[PDB]
RNA sequence: GUGGAACAGUGGUAAUUCCUACGAUUAAGAAACCUGUUUACAGAAGGAUCCCCACCUAUGGGCGGGUUAUCAGAUAUUAUCAGGUGGGAAAUU
RNA sequence: CCCGCUACGGCGUGAGCGUCAAGGUCUGUUGAGUGCAAUCGUAGGACGUCAUUAGUGGCGAACCCGAUACCGAUUACUGCUGCUGUUCCAGC
């Protein structure tokens, strides 16, 4: 041991840091790994060891040299013709859909014969050879048609001859096989939509598509399942008198604004199903709705598919003057989300004419921001088929590197209503979308045109006003869900969709990922976060209860959590009752509303409430709880489909003044939607109980909110937590997931408005499933 | 953040004057404590019970944190607390607690007697109990005298600095510490470094392994070193201030 | 299939036992006074022969039999006096308590051993050691600039 | 607040008292970073508290950029400064002043400096003593591009 | 009068997004230290000179506290710039009984001064 | 033909039992390990009330200059922290 | 390729764009993501099974364990459930 100088010390330690870094890099280089493992974990290909074409071209030479260093069937007389029948059917189907003509209905139904299909495809070619008339002759080479049903619902689409009996029970997305190669889909409704990506993308979609600032990417959702109807007034060519009335009948006076007539912005809100038979009006909460208008009179309304069938049935009930237009297989939108989604979307499309909407969209595409733009951003134009490009390329002008809010206000002042609404009129009418397919080419044809440009003359195919299929294209902003949705015809979507993620910073969304996006932005979701409505309550309660009951009876005894014997749940443990509040599974709003009306009957009976000891005399809590258990035991035998139990309050508080016989459950209870954030340690889960702060213990929770902990220096909650009573419950968290954008726990709950006006402070405690701890938090109101 | 509360002051009697080498040795060993990493420092001083206590107010403490260590407190980034261990054997020339508790902060005791343990658990409102891990066990530890005293609030202290003294003393050290662990029911165990030289200081990772292999679990050891140490610090601080 | 063996980082610190020599009170100055240098006769085999003798005289034979199953010094350099000892996850307690009771080398006395980092992988221990040495360079640069 | 330190040296200041800390910034911090003796600069000092009127302080800054003599060839520098939660108000009285100057086809050359006080406080725990580091914004604005002050530690804007 | 606000323009490229932190008022101190330290660890992979720290309004002071930490204790060269920020706000102008959010929304600009703070490696 | 006991074969399904707390840093990523508390704003952007002096009018008041007090949702806290960590088979290819 | 100087191809900035090349890098990494390969230790409470002398004690395993992710099939073991086959024992 001997003292050294300062400079020699810092030089020796810096040389040691450099030596350790060089040794770590040398160990990482001497670790025997392939160049196949040199790819990122998103791009790793298992079949790249078989064929080299998955590997990047810079790396394929090393892959070839290391792969070199490392190193017509028996068919009977019947199944041969059975195999040749399919090959002949595919060949005749390709020639029939390619040459001139459309599809017969007998081949579409595919429930009679295959020899009749062969004879029909043989007969159509001969009829085209012998004569020009009597032919349903198409307008293009690729087999595209017009699946538009005027005044009736759209039937099962024709699709392809080979993949026809695969569409017998459920229909497909236009990107069905493409999404099927890259995602997990579930079969729930009549379509088959994506559920989750194959590679893990929880935190990935959370960071790139989320509300986080570090969102250097783009996320695309196939939202073709969202069904739209187009309504137009046939009675008068003048101003729309019945349109405002039918909007005020379908929705409330919440979405019938004069502002939405003037500024024509799409609005998403809550629709409720009306029913007027004779002098009586019954209103039930129906679900979400998207309303959009064209300057005064024509309207597109798009929403959830079962709700779409119900709204179409109610609209077909009263169809006296106005003409309805069902669009299930002729128009669909896809949803882009993120910071660079606008840049990739402007990269995917090009211009065919110098217009104002191109200039507005190209300036919007460069700012890389969403919420700084105003509420109305609905752009529409005519563009080229994106099969002309087939390459990831972006187009950006000089623009002198300047972005200010003054140019945004200048685009807000000047809005090209005429051309955008003309594109709207083109997409609503069935004749213009049919005229759009007048020059649709095959991939062989666009490859031949690219070869002609490579021979004559750059990576492009030029536009011709005579023989190129100019499409209508509409890109609009959706406000509360913070995402850009772009709508297009059915057979046009896939040439737009395939070129999207070939931009190297664009990934796809699943339905669980869309639920995560709606969970992150403090928003709401219809199959899960809407329990108040009829269909949401039915689907959520039935499916989650049956799934959880099958899982509970599926697990053996003594390995799962046992819900029957849990000690110390509430203070003063009530007799004939040892379990948790309601059923242990999915949210029992029936239990909550019967207990709320029981506490209301106790408050109407006396100024205070007693604790404990054909309908027996209600004087305390357990008489209400035994009636709850008896009603649950009765409804386990026969399912309930009579009425709802919990509506919302946010439409009732403003106007109806939330006003509420031997009755225990006839008049339902109204709720407001809240989002509570955890201030204490812990995270929430699904189906979580939501309780009041005690008034005797309010100062203790205020001291815990300010601060109290052991003198070590770190936070303490290992203390005697005072247990409140059973009837202090006010709500249910349906969606419980650890909120990564805040660093805490988020729970979407639904609390009573009378209970909300009881406490002067927003401090509300949460309790998980099968866990006997209480965690305080603070809620903010969800105005959705 | 860690608390080390058993560093001795190189003086035993008030008649002996501390030389200049002992002050420098204490500065070196406390800087060695800050070198390996500790937040709180509570230096200890030994007072015999047979010694006659002085009738003074500002002269009870020959430690002087303000004039000597007040510079190192500002430069290094730590603090010093004062504490007294009471070598009590027989009930004679004593029973005075109202004056020594106000000047100093933490009041500890060293019983080596059978009746001394009883008079320590009965009529001494002290913070920590210390046993002589260097010498032999006094009589025998039982659950009856320990459990009645730990539940009151007094903690039992283990000196891991006395183990690095001799070779023969290590056996009696282990035989005392394992007896304290089996009698303590693994609750009231505060550990401290009794180093007189800077060559005998260790870090948290070795001391945690030592107390883990001697018989205390990893939860109770680290939970003690944080919570019970910083709790008895505010016990002394509230006996001072309030 | 693999083996779950833990690595332990240790550093040799020399306490400045100088009773007649005065001392300077600072952070990076006492880091300079403790992180001085390793002596001349210090190698891998010398530290292994010393720690096996300490394991014998302190912990015994059968405890030394359990400890010496995978008792190896994987990386050590005398210029920085930091070393990495491989061990089992069960006897890691025994290895750290053997590192604590290291009193002196047979050639040079007056030294303490600081076990700093324990992990089941050596690559994260190297990443922690680079960051800890970077913080040491930060403290040195702060006291050197002012 | 137990004590206020600047550059690890004990000082007698109070954070709730604005006048004493502004005079300490004027008398001690700015001569420790800039020396007006060895050059030909005319430095006009101004501090901003959170109770100051914005329009009146900008109008005071409208007279300090043209206060010294133009015939002597002296470059005129305005040293505006604040500390802590007053700095934001300073920023308004900064940038609106820039809004009052760039419309006349002229330019402000700007130098920024960020230093700090270190204050000690007792915590919610008694043995835990907390340290808070209060930021100081010092901005030197001028119409000249090159100033002979020792401004190597600043930030050109 | 009911009025609501929107966030600010963030014109960023591929390389500017991974090296820029935007400090909120609810942003903790040690959280900001950890995030800017992770940005200093990843800026060699991003391959740029500085890490940007931007704040406006109430966060500005504690944003400057970030520049008070890494300049002295870690010897980092920082640059301090004062910028203007335009914010669009939706306000209601009075001109039945409708819901409070369903009224006439008019955009009004509002300027806030803010601080950019660049930290070198 | 029935009931009980034992064995064998196949089909379906499940596996850290679950919860709670703790495990050194102004050197602020050391319980073994990872991620997060980053779409910056207190309608404090010519902010509000108030002190003194001078001016004009009078039944109210306004302007200019100077220092500077109070206020920004629970009169508070700028420097803490949260969550997770193996499976039907991850072995076999 | 646009701006300024200079004018035969030139020079300086934009934290601008397009093409090409490089065993320079890929924690660009996944509600686990290591890469000489982490997935921990302990205490208390709830539940299940088995054995008790006073009432408690032991056990919650077997097989096995990522390295890009997905799904089908096969193999190793425990428990539950339905079917089938064999043996033994009776109600008349």
């Amino acid at each position: 041991g001997s003292k050294l100088n300062v400079d020699q010390f810092i030089s020796s330690r810096q040389f040691e840091v450099k030596q350790l870094q060089l040794a770590m890099h040398n160990s990482k280089a001497a670790s025997s790994t392939r160049i196949f493992q040199a790819l990122p974990r998103k791009l790793r290909r298992r079949t790249a060891s078989h064929n080299v074409r998955r590997i990047p071209k810079r790396m394929r030479n090393r892959a070839l040299r290391e792969m070199r260093k490392s190193d017509a069937h028996g068919l009977n007389a019947k199944q041969l013709y059975k195999a040749r029948m399919s090959i002949k059917l595919l060949r005749l189907a390709s020639k029939s859909t390619s040459m001139k003509l459309s599809m017969p209905p007998e081949v579409t139904s595919s429930n009679c014969h295959v020899r009749q299909k062969i004879k029909t495809l043989k007969r159509m070619i001969k009829e085209s050879s012998t004569a020009n008339p009597n032919i349903k002759l198409l307008n293009n080479r690729m087999g595209s048609y017009d699946c538009t049903g005027v005044n009736e619902l759209a039937p099962i689409p024709k699709g392809r001859v080979k993949y026809t009996k695969r569409q017998k029970h459920f229909a497909w997305l236009p990107t069905h096989i493409w999404n099927a190669k890259r995602s997990h889909m579930m079969k729930r409704w009549g379509y088959q939509m994506v559920w989750a990506p194959t590679q893990k993308c929880f935190k990935l979609t959370h960071r790139l598509g989320g509300d986080t600032c570090s969102s250097d990417g783009a996320l695309c959702m196939d939202s073709s399942y969202i069904g739209t109807i187009i309504v137009k007034d046939k009675s008068n060519d003048s101003e729309g008198d019945f349109l405002k009335s039918i909007i005020g009948k379908l929705t409330a006076e919440r979405a019938n604004l004069r502002k939405y007539r003037e500024g024509q912005v799409l609005f998403q809100g809550l629709i409720y199903s009306f029913n007027e038979e004779n002098g009586e009006d019954s209103t039930k909460p129906l679900g979400p709705c998207d309303v959009f208008w064209v300057q005064k009179d024509t309207a597109i309304i798009r929403l959830h598919p079962s709700i779409y069938t119900q709204v179409f049935n109610i609209l077909l009930q009263h169809k006296e003057k106005l003409t309805v237009q069902d669009c299930r297989y002729s128009l669909a939108s896809v949803t882009l989300k993120g910071a660079k989604a606008l840049e990739s979307l402007a990269s995917c499309l090009r211009s065919t004419e110098y217009s104002k909407s191109f200039e507005q969209f190209k300036m919007v595409s460069m700012i890389t921001d969403h919420n700084a733009l105003p509420q109305r951003c609905t752009f529409a134009f005519e563009a080229i088929d994106p099969r002309h490009l087939a390459a990831p390329k972006k187009l950006n002008d000089s623009q002198r590197k300047t972005v200010n809010s003054d140019d945004i206000l200048s685009l807000h002042e000047n809005y090209p209503q005429d051309e955008i609404n003309a594109v709207f009129n083109e997409l609503c009418d069935p004749e213009s979308r049919t005229q759009s397919y007048n020059n649709q080419n095959t991939l062989k044809e666009i490859s031949a045109r690219r070869y002609k440009l490579l021979t004559a003359t750059k990576t492009t195919v030029p536009f011709k006003e005579s023989d190129d299929p100019s499409i209508p294209l509409v890109i609009i902003r959706r406000l509360k869900t913070r995402d850009w949705i772009v709508v297009l015809p059915w057979f046009w979507l896939l040439p737009l969709w395939h070129l999207l993620n070939r931009i190297p910073r664009m990934y796809h969304i699943g339905l669980r990922q869309f639920q995560q996006i709606q969970y992150e932005n403090k928003q709401l979701y219809f199959p899960d976060d809407y329990p108040f409505t009829q269909l949401g309550y039915i689907e959520n309660s039935f499916y989650k209860k049956e799934a959880s009951k099958t899982k509970w009876d599926r697990k053996p005894m003594g390995k799962r959590i046992n819900f029957e014997k849990i000690k110390d749940i509430h203070n003063t443990k009530l007799p004939a009752y040892s379990g948790e509040i309601g059923d242990f599974f999915s949210s029992d709003w029936r239990f909550l509303q019967i207990l709320r009306n029981g506490i209301d009957y106790l408050q109407r009976n006396d100024k205070t409430l007693e604790l404990m000891d054909g309908v027996r005399d209600i004087n305390c809590v357990n008489d209400v709880l035994e009636f709850c258990k008896d009603y649950e035991a009765k409804t386990k035998a026969m399912s309930l489909s009579i009425e709802e139990n919990i509506p919302v309050a946010l439409c009732k508080n403003r106007k109806c003044q939330f006003r509420t016989s031997f009755s225990l459950t006839f008049f339902p209870r109204c709720i407001i939607a809240v989002s509570c954030t955890l201030l204490e340690r812990g995270h929430p889960k699904d189906n979580a109980r939501i309780y009041q702060v005690p008034e005797k213990d309010l100062e203790h929770w205020l001291q815990l909110a300010k601060g109290v902990y052991r003198p070590n220096g770190r936070k303490d909650h290992d203390l005697k937590i005072p247990l409140p009573e059973v009837h202090d419950l006010i709500g249910f968290i349906t969606s419980g997931t650890y909120h990564l954008n805040c660093g805490n726990g988020m729970g979407i709950g639904f609390i009573d408005h009378h209970a909300a006006i009881r406490q002067p402070t927003r401090y509300v405690l949460i309790r998980n499933v099968g866990t006997n701890t209480y965690r305080l938090g603070e809620w903010s109101k969800i105005s959705v | 953040m860690l608390v080390d509360l058993n560093v001795p002051w190189p003086q035993n009697s008030y008649a002996d004057k501390v030389t200049s080498q002992a002050v420098n040795n204490l500065i070196k060993t406390l800087s060695t404590l800050h070198m390996l990493g500790y937040t709180h420092i509570a230096i200890n001083f030994t007072v015999n019970h047979s010694e006659k206590f002085p009738n003074d107010v500002k002269l009870l403490n020959p430690i002087d944190i303000k004039r000597r260590f007040g510079e190192l407190m500002d430069r290094t980034g730590l603090k010093l607390y004062s504490r007294i261990t009471l070598i009590i054997d027989d009930p004679s020339k004593g029973q005075s607690l109202s004056k020594i508790s106000q000047a100093f902060d933490i009041v500890a005791a060293l019983p080596i007697s059978e009746k001394g343990l009883t008079l320590s658990t009965t009529n001494l409102d002290i913070d920590l109990l210390t046993f002589q891990y260097g010498s032999r066990l006094p009589t025998f530890l039982k659950h009856k005298s320990i459990c009645s005293c730990v539940n009151r609030g007094v903690k039992l202290e283990i000196v891991y600095g006395y183990a690095l003294r001799d070779v023969q003393a290590r056996r009696q050290f282990v035989s005392n510490v394992r007896s304290v662990i089996r009698s303590s029911r693994s609750r009231g165990i505060v550990i401290g470094s009794g180093a007189m030289s800077p060559l005998e200081c260790r870090n948290i990772l070795g001391v945690t392994s030592l107390i883990k292999n001697l018989g205390l679990p990893s939860d109770r050891c680290s939970k003690a070193m944080g919570d019970l140490a910083s709790l008895v610090l505010l016990n002394g601080r509230l006996r001072n201030k309030s | 299939v693999r083996l779950k063996s833990r690595y332990i980082l240790f550093e040799i610190i020399f306490p400045p036992t100088d009773t007649n020599v005065e001392e300077s009170v600072s952070k990076a100055d006492i880091l300079l006074s403790h992180h001085r240098a390793s002596p001349a006769d210090v190698s891998i085999k010398s530290i292994l022969q010393e720690i096996r003798r300490s394991l014998s005289l302190n912990l015994g034979d059968y405890g030394s039999a359990k400890c010496n199953s995978l008792l190896q010094l994987k990386y050590f350099s005398n210029k920085t006096s930091t070393g990495i000892i491989r061990c089992h996850r069960e006897d890691c307690d025994l290895v750290i308590m053997a590192l604590m009771l290291m009193s002196k080398i047979g050639d040079v006395d007056g030294l303490i051993v600081n076990p700093v980092k324990v992990s089941g992988t050596i690559k994260k221990i190297e990443q922690f050691a680079m960051r800890r040495n970077s913080k040491i360079l930060n403290i040195i640069k702060c006291s050197q600039s002012s | 607040i137990n004590g206020v330190y600047y550059n690890e040296i004990s000082r007698d200041l109070d954070i709730s008292s604005s006048t004493q800390c502004l005079r300490f910034l004027k008398e001690t911090v700015i001569p420790s970073l800039a020396n007006n003796g060895n050059n030909s600069t005319s430095i006009q000092y101004h501090g901003i508290s959170k109770n100051d009127n914005i329009k009146k302080s900008v109008n005071k800054l409208d007279k300090q950029i043209n206060m010294a003599d133009r015939s002597l060839g002296l470059q005129q520098v305005v040293c505006i400064f604040s500390y802590g939660p007053h700095i934001q108000k300073m920023l308004s009285i900064l940038e609106i002043f820039k809004k009052g100057y760039i419309k006349n086809n002229k330019k402000i050359y700007q130098w920024n400096k960020l230093t700090s006080f270190d204050i000690k406080r007792e915590g919610r725990n008694e043995l835990q003593e907390e340290r808070l580091k209060v930021p100081i914004l010092v901005t030197l604005v001028s119409d000249s591009e090159i100033i002979d002050l020792n401004l190597h530690s600043f930030t050109k804007q | 009068k009911r009025v609501t606000k929107h966030p600010s323009l963030k014109t960023l490229t591929h390389k500017q997004i991974h090296t820029t932190i935007f400090v909120k008022s609810t942003t903790p101190y040690v959280s900001a230290l950890k995030r800017i330290n992770k940005f200093l660890d990843s800026v060699h992979k991003q391959g740029s000179s500085y890490v940007a720290v931007l704040g406006m309004g109430k966060a500005v002071e504690k944003t400057l506290a970030l520049g008070c930490h890494f300049q002295d204790q870690k010897n980092k060269k920082i640059e301090v710039y004062t910028k203007t920020i335009e914010v669009l706000d939706e306000v209601i102008t009075e001109g039945s009984d409708v819901e409070d959010d369903d009224k006439e929304t008019q955009l009004k600009k509002r300027a806030v001064s803010g601080v950019e703070l660049r930290i070198y490696v």
